[PDB]
């Protein structure tokens, strides 16, 4: 029997809920993940030209009930529940990780914040024009990297940075 | 339970809130 399919302790090999899929849960820091902790054998990273002074990435904002603004270009009316908001948003996530549709070309469909006409693009800025506690934020992801739902003032969203 | 891979410590980016955008 192979012992190292199992995780070091903190690690818990979990499924997903009535789906059968099988991923990592750290109930440590409460990290979640697909891929091997140790498998350093291939590391996912694209090439961005311009180092971290910069970025550029795309992203998916979900508004719900108790936003700041409950009115957006395509509905006016958005009465959605958190958890509403966080099915929907993990279950792109699930879509797009699966080859089924592109971030890009995800996001500009169910954006619901303006950002949808950009395909979630926000565009490539540098330090200075960001909130004090977001400008050393915006740095830390690289290229290829996806992150889940995030929670901010302004909501739910995801993130993938391209550049 | 949340399934889609997410990053406790390296999640940090232009989340929105990078620029006076929304907030």
């Amino acid at each position: 029997m192979a012992d190292e399919e199992k995780l070091p302790p903190g690690w818990e090999k979990r499924m997903s809920r009535s789906s059968g899929r099988v991923y990592y849960f750290n109930h440590i820091t409460n990290a979640s993940q697909w891929e091997r902790p140790s498998g350093n054998s291939s590391s996912g990273g694209k090439n961005g030209q311009g180092e971290p002074a910069r970025v550029r990435c795309s992203h998916l904002l979900v508004k719900h009930s108790q936003s700041r603004r409950p009115s957006s270009w395509r509905q006016e009316k958005i009465t959605r529940t958190k958890e509403e908001a966080l099915e929907l948003i993990n279950g792109y996530i699930q879509k797009i990780k699966s080859g089924e549709e592109d971030f890009e070309s995800l996001a500009s469909q169910f954006s619901d914040c303006s950002s949808a006409k950009a395909r979630g693009d926000l565009g490539a800025f540098s330090r200075g024009q960001m909130q004090k506690p977001f400008e050393d934020a915006s740095f830390a992801l690289r290229t290829g990297e996806m992150s889940g739902p995030v929670f901010t003032d302004s909501g739910i969203h995801i993130i993938l940075r391209t550049e | 339970v949340l399934t889609p891979p997410d990053q406790e410590v390296i999640r940090n980016i232009d989340q929105s809130e990078f620029e006076g955008f929304s907030f």
